């Protein structure tokens, strides 16, 4: 099964698909590709839970029901320098108009 | 043009509703006038007698969107093999997001306040367009 | 191969080429691997995205599909977007 992610942290955000039987580090690898860290310097999330590089996405609770194409899980990543991995940040999106009356 | 066959040859037909939309039959008579059936409410099903070379189309009952059988537009009722009926699986298309955004605003805003909202005016027309299945029948003869 | 659609107020949504590619806007706007969206909030896009990989993965499907969802507050800026990329 394929599973619908999105990548955040900060104000980066990276849409991607992984097999529900991928690995944590095989994400960081993913993520080592578009923006260029290696994965010892990365740390990824659910929610406010570190993952481990051996668990699979499946058992990380991305599955076919959470990560969907249209309503992609959200993995938390954070960066690591000078051997300090800063903390988890993922930066809000902009906030909508409050509603028109008309609707 | 676009018309049913008066084959009388009947054709046996399961309409599967695989849509969260409530789904509105349409039969294309002899004369090329669509006639409505009764509505078939999501993730149901219903087995209707009907005839082969007949013209089947399906939309949403209340929003008359455009719908898939059989991951196209058009449903002609074909010769039961087997005994077995025929089956017509209902679907969503995969609407274009300017498309699916318009059917979200049309069922949140009453169409005289259509000019209410703040947008340039080439979508108010958009909007006013509503899909109707007399219009999509021209289009596709 | 990626590229990075950026929103009005600076967040960088990186997605597949391919996908990006489905916007005819979006392909001009390449034609190099970064687009700079001036007037469309990040609320908008992150949902722009996500039709990018609803489409591809559920255009040629026999499967049933599922709706897009659409929350009533981003309908109205995401039909603008939509109005001008041609999505």
């Amino acid at each position: 099964m394929d599973v619908f992610l999105m990548i955040r942290r900060h104000k980066t955000t990276i849409f991607t698909d992984a097999k529900e039987s991928s690995t944590v580090f095989e994400l960081k690898r993913i993520v080592e590709g578009i923006l260029k860290r290696p994965p010892d310097e990365q740390r990824l999330y659910k929610d406010d839970q570190l993952l481990d590089d051996g668990k699979t996405l499946g058992e990380c609770g991305f599955t076919s029901q959470t990560a969907r194409p249209q309503a992609p899980a959200t993995v938390g990543l954070a960066f690591r320098a000078d051997d300090t991995f800063e903390a988890l940040c993922i930066e809000p999106f902009s906030s909508p108009p409050e509603l028109p009356d008309v609707m | 043009v676009l018309r049913s066959v008066n084959s009388r040859e009947p054709s046996q037909v399961i309409f599967c509703n695989r849509s969260p939309r409530v789904v509105l039959p349409v039969w294309l008579n002899f004369d090329g006038e669509p006639q409505p059936y009764p509505t078939l409410p999501p993730g149901t099903g219903r087995r209707i007698h009907s005839y082969r070379g007949h013209l089947w189309l399906f939309r949403d009952a209340g929003t008359h969107d455009g719908l898939l059988v059989n991951q196209t537009e058009l449903f002609v009722p074909s010769l039961n093999v087997d005994g077995q009926p025929i089956f017509a699986n209902i679907t969503l298309p995969v609407y274009t997001l300017k498309e699916r955004c318009l059917q979200v605003v049309r069922s949140l805003v009453k169409p005289e306040n259509y000019r209410r909202l703040d947008i340039v005016r080439s979508l108010y027309e958009d909007l006013e367009d509503h899909p109707n299945v007399q219009k999509d029948l021209e289009r596709l003869t | 191969m990626y590229v990075k659609l950026i929103s009005s107020d600076g967040h960088e949504f990186i997605v597949k080429r391919e996908h990006a590619l489905t916007s005819g806007t979006i392909k001009a706007m390449l034609s190099t691997n970064e687009v700079n969206f001036r007037e469309i909030p990040s609320h908008v896009l992150s949902k722009v995205c996500m039709y990018f990989t609803y489409k591809v993965r559920y255009t040629n499907s026999s499967t049933e599909i599922p709706e897009f969802p659409i929350a009533p507050e981003i309908a109205l800026e995401l039909l603008m977007a939509a109005n001008f990329l041609d999505c």
